[PDB]
């Protein structure tokens, strides 16, 4: 509730313009009418000369200086909104990336872009509709509570009569509007997700002919929103009918209790309208105030995700100049943390030496992308550890250790950008002629020649518009950019045919590189130095 | 302007229901103080009677306008996202996936919004101006009013395009922020596995950029647009107040007549005064549904289905001088003369290097594009004479990487059938494929969720649960593409039994794509396919003896 302003403090000439030009516009609009009646009331008789013009010229100056003041109020408001609204959304997708492996396997990344999309301008499209009507009641009320002049007692019977506006009802209908506001948002984020695997998997869904039951699951979904939806308007319209019945009655009350006294008839009957418009005004301010608080309280969920640490350790130090490249696994045993309780790795404990080669072979499910994940520093070992050059693997610096230990996936991701962008992925500055040797080194500059615009070429969202083995190429050339010291390749040729697969296969002609392997098929690992069998997380 | 009001016209009979209780809400509060209920008691208690009745009206035009406005916001987006997945494949090459949701799913929320919030004051405002300019019929005045009023209309229709051109190019920007921070959420381990969280903040913030250089062309031209509509109401006033004055001294009208043109006057401004604030809003609603209507409007490439499903289908698959050409990149060919059959109960597997074409070959046959200069053949029938769904249950495919769905494992298998199938069916199909032996050993079986993408699987095991799904369907068309690049020794016997000793081998015609030339020893046919052109063709032994590529290939070491 206090994150907000705080968030808005850069805000602060904006918003105090924004009031100035407020306070004048509704000065403006309160001095016009006098005038106007001033205008009106002429006609026993026109004045051609003086008293017309002069009532008419000063109306127009005061209708000038609050319409200018009017507008640069409003042009104020939506400016100092559209910055804040931005500004949340570069926080919270700032902080997004810091989290853990584990917190985006339990969300989804359709219902996160709902909420990056949504939740922000929830919590930022209320005040250009609420400031000017809440500043505007509050004047209004502030000044008709300054016709005390009239009759003594009415403002004190008043004040007493009308402070318990149903504060019970109140705090019922900001607590239904707060949880009526949470459900339809989460709604929207699970209808979002489905538009975002559909159409993500498009060509697996096109395959099978399912896109019917795609949009019947769309559909189901929009009827959920659209319920919510009415069960909130509903609650709000019967909440305001409730209002409007029981404004009565202490009008009703007032107007009996003058009559009760018998001040006279002829100011009776000179606040009616005054009462009317104050207590419509008090009931209105108090309306939107709640209406703020509850559609603040609403966006949590944002608020949440901006302040929530991620389960990775204290960020490292270590950047030495020269790595020898020795790594070693002692009694590391691992279960994932999104589901706990079953260990994929039991006590696994080898080394791995700057000048041979090491394979990593098993069954399905056997654990190896593990043993590759671990070794990325990727997540941490429930017991034993990981040491790279006799210090654990997290005392390292995040950007110095990317650099030096790198591999190459099982499936390799590639993005939207162009082909230098994906084989210099990562690095903040890389020549071209380290590119194309990159590119020269991974067997992929025969391929690149063809497509048009040669590195340049936009390749597709996801490497979509080239082969899987070209992707595999890619993806070598990428890893071999870096020059690294430890050097993991999950099933890197998977993709590839014979020729290029005995084409990559020393992988330690540096003869300074430590290498380690993970395959399937066999006839590829003869030349490794060490080989390592792993079968239901236990070597052999 | 007229497909705005032509995408609300479901619901015409609540809304003419909304319409007649705004007329008497109207003809009401503009006929109270002339009859004000004389006699007929105790004042007070009328006076509470009328507020009562005021505010029931009220309750009852509330409910009906936003469950129409609800009702109207969810067909709307239904209809969108309908028309999206009927376009053609390479509609999303051009279109990425964050740019498509943020058009279906943000864009149209936005056009509901504006309409619901505009429609009403444009109905309540216009119903008062015309009840105003009925009641002040000096005669004299009210065509006077009447020449003077299209004039203030004349700014606001020169300006308008502008504030549509502004809210297309905002619309752009914001979608191609969605689709930023979806790829970096879609491949968190490949990001923190080369430490590159700066540069996706720093791409984010690019388009953020552009975004906070058009809020301020927003806000200017909201603040003139304000600032001329005010001044133009004012003169509206000044102008009749003026020649009131002048009249009142020429004789003509008396100033005890004249007065009470004035009041109805102040009114009539004040509804003209809204009636022109809102045209803008329009104007910037116009704009921020161009590719929504465009999305609507657009008519597929891609030929319509079909209406044929016999009952009884073989695999005999044919290719006459089949080319293709990839719509994206015209004028290169992938395929240049393909001419091959697939027969019942026999295996042709499709060798050759990379980038050869094998999986265009594959993606031709399953109807996701049509051949440029040839005929592909079922039954000697065309794939675009056969239904959708009847087509895709008889023609089934794995894929060179596949893909899985966030839900259980058992509708993760049975993907896109219309009838349910058994468990028993389901077990069968994960026995046949090899996945049984993990998924019993789940704590929860074949119920249990799988992620998004399918992350809590390794390779193999996503590759098994691809191989069942293609399973489930007893398809004869059978195509596999590189099915075992991830699987062990121990789950490729299981492929092989699959094609060379189940007893439903002849009921299927196989194609298979592999790069293990061991499982192409005991195909039927064997095909060579290197540049788009199949060099050799022939069984195992017979591209041995000739020697060429195919024995090159083989006797590599
Ligand atoms: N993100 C994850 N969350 C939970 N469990 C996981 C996750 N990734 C893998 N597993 C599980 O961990 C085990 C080992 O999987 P892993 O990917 O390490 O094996 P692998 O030997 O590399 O497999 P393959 O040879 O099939 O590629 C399996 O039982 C798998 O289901
Ligand atoms: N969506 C696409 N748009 C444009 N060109 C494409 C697209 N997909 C593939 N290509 C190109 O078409 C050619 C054939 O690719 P294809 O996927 O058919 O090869 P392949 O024989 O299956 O390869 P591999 O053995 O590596 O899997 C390549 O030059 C590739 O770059
Ligand atoms: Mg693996
Ligand atoms: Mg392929």
């Amino acid at each position: 509730m206090w994150r907000l302003l705080k968030l808005s403090r850069p805000d602060l000439p904006l918003l105090v313009a924004a009031f100035f030009f407020l306070v004048l516009a509704v000065l403006g609009e309160t001095l016009i009418p006098h005038y106007s009646g001033r205008v009106i009331d002429i006609l026993g008789g026109d004045f051609d000369p003086h008293a017309f013009a002069s009532a008419i010229f000063f109306m127009c100056l005061f209708s000038f200086g609050s319409s200018l003041s009017a507008g640069c109020r409003g042009g104020c408001f939506t400016y100092t909104m559209s910055r804040i609204n931005l500004r949340i959304r570069e926080q919270l997708f700032s902080s997004l990336l810091r989290q853990d492996l584990g917190f985006f396997q339990e969300t989804k990344t359709g219902e996160l872009n709902s909420r990056l999309s949504s939740d922000t301008t929830l919590m930022s499209n209320w005040l250009p509709l609420n400031a000017n009507v809440l500043l505007r009641s509050l004047v209004k009320v502030v000044g008709l509570y300054g016709f005390m002049l009239s009759i003594s007692p009415r403002l004190t019977l008043l004040s007493l009569l009308h402070m318990p506006f149903t504060i019970a009802a109140e705090k019922v209908y900001n607590t239904r509007h707060q949880e009526v506001l949470r459900e339809i948002q989460d709604a929207v984020a699970r209808a979002g997700q489905v538009v975002r695997e559909a159409v993500g998997g498009l060509q697996t869904v096109r395959s099978f002919g399912a896109e019917e039951h795609e949009v019947c699951r769309y559909k189901e979904a929009l009827e959920q929103c659209r319920q919510l939806y009415w069960r909130r308007d509903l609650e709000r319209a019967l909440y305001l009918l409730v209002r409007r019945v029981l404004h009565l009655g202490v009008q009703m009350l007032m107007l009996s209790c003058g009559l009760q006294q018998m001040l006279t008839q002829g100011s009776l009957l000179s606040f009616m309208i005054y009462q009317e418009s104050v207590g419509s005004y008090v009931q209105t301010l108090v309306y939107i105030y709640g209406d703020m608080l509850s559609n603040v309280g609403a966006a949590e969920k944002v608020f949440s995700y901006m302040d929530r640490q991620p389960n990775l350790p204290s960020p490292g130090t270590l950047a030495p100049t020269t790595l020898q490249g020795v790594v070693k696994f002692q009694d590391v045993s691992f279960a994932y943390p999104n589901r706990p309780d079953r260990p994929v790795l039991k006590g696994l404990t080898f080394t791995l030496r700057p000048g041979e080669v090491t394979a990593l072979v098993g069954p399905n499910g056997s654990g190896k992308s593990t043993v590759a994940a671990l070794l990325q520093n990727l997540y941490q070992p429930t017991g034993g550890q990981v040491l790279l050059d006799e210090k654990p693997i997290s005392q390292y610096e995040h950007c110095y250790l990317h650099s030096q230990v790198v591999s190459v996936g099982q499936e390799p991701v590639l993005f939207s950008g162009s082909v230098r962008n994906n084989i210099a992925y990562g690095l903040q500055s890389c020549e071209d002629d380290k590119v194309m040797a990159a590119a020269q080194a991974a067997h992929a500059d025969d391929f690149i020649q063809e497509m048009e615009h040669g590195i340049y070429t936009d390749v597709g969202e996801k490497g979509s518009q080239l082969a899987a083995g070209q992707k595999q190429r890619l993806a070598i050339a990428r890893a071999l950019v870096r020059d690294p010291r430890v050097l993991i390749l999950d099933q890197a040729t998977s993709a590839l045919d014979v020729q290029c697969e005995q084409a990559l296969q020393d992988w330690n002609s540096r003869g300074d590189r430590t290498v380690l392997v993970i395959a399937h098929r066999l006839q590829t690992v003869q030349r490794a130095h060490q080989i390592l069998v792993l079968q239901e997380g236990k070597l052999q | 302007v007229r497909r705005l009001l032509g995408c609300l016209g479901s619901e015409t009979r609540r809304l003419s229901l909304f319409l007649v209780l705004v007329v008497l809400s109207s003809l009401g509060e503009m006929a109270i103080p002339f009859f004000t209920g004389r006699l007929t008691d105790r004042n007070l208690t009328l006076m509470s009677i009328l507020t009562i009745a005021s505010a029931v009206l009220e309750f009852v035009g509330d409910g009906i306008y936003n469950n129409t406005m609800g009702h109207v916001h969810s067909h709307l987006q239904g209809e969108v996202f309908g028309a999206v997945l009927r376009q053609e494949t390479e509609f999303f090459q051009q279109n990425q996936t964050g740019n498509i949701m943020s058009r279906v799913t943000e864009d149209t929320s936005t056009l509901s919004d504006s309409l619901s919030e505009n429609l009403s004051l444009f109905l309540w405002y216009l119903v008062r101006g015309l009840c105003l300019l009925g009641i002040m019929l000096s005669v004299s005045l009210t065509m006077v009013t009447l020449i003077t009023l299209p004039l203030l209309f004349l700014l606001p229709k020169k300006v308008g395009k502008w504030y549509q051109l502004l809210e297309v190019q905002v619309r752009e920007s914001l979608a191609k922020s969605s689709q930023v921070a979806i790829e970096a959420l879609s491949a968190m381990p490949t990001v923190r596995s080369f430490a590159n969280e700066e540069g996706e903040a720093q791409k984010f913030r690019e388009k953020l950029q552009e975004i906070k250089t058009l809020n301020q062309k927003e806000a200017v031209a909201y603040a003139v647009n304000s600032w001329t509509t005010s001044i133009s109401g004012m003169l509206l006033k000044v102008g009749i107040l003026y020649i009131g004055g002048q009249l009142v001294t020429s004789g003509a009208v008396s100033s005890g007549n004249l007065v009470t043109f004035v009041l109805y006057q102040m009114q009539f401004t004040q509804a003209v005064e809204v009636l022109l604030s809102i045209y803008p809003r329009v104007q910037k609603a116009v704009g921020s549904s161009e590719k929504i209507f465009e999305y609507l409007d657009r008519t597929p490439r891609c030929p319509p289905s079909g209406l044929l499903t016999p009952l009884h289908l073989e695999g005999l698959v044919q290719f006459q001088d089949v080319s293709f050409a990839y719509p994206n990149r015209p004028d290169v060919l992938v395929l240049q003369g393909l001419t091959f059959t697939l027969r019942p109960g026999e295996v042709t597997a499709l060798v050759g290097p990379n980038g050869s074409g094998k999986s265009t070959v594959a993606a031709l046959l399953q109807n996701l594009y049509q051949p440029t200069g040839g005929q592909l053949l079922l039954d000697g029938k065309p794939l675009p004479q056969y239904e959708h769904r009847y087509l895709h249950r008889q023609v089934a495919a794995v894929g060179q990487e596949p893909q899985v769905f966030g839900r259980s494992l058992q509708e993760n298998i049975a993907y896109g059938l219309t009838q349910k199938p058994t468990m028993e069916e389901i077990t069968a199909a994960a026995v046949k494929s090899g996945a049984h032996s993990f998924i019993s050993g789940l704590p929860q079986g074949y119920d249990t969720e799988v992620d998004e993408a399918g992350s809590q699987l390794s390779g193999g095991q996503r590759q098994a649960v691809a191989l069942a799904r293609a399973l489930i369907r007893k398809p004869c068309v059978l195509i596999l593409d590189d099915a075992t690049s991830a699987l062990d020794a121990n789950s490729q016997l299981q492929v092989e039994q699959l094609l060379y000793e189940s007893p439903e081998r002849y009921s299927r015609s196989v194609l298979l794509i592999t790069q293990h030339l061991s499982l192409v020893e005991q195909a039927d046919h064997i095909l060579f396919l290197e540049g788009g052109a199949i060099r050799e063709g022939g069984t195992h032994q017979q591209l041995m003896e000739k020697k060429g590529c195919y024995w090159a290939m083989v006797q590599a070491p």
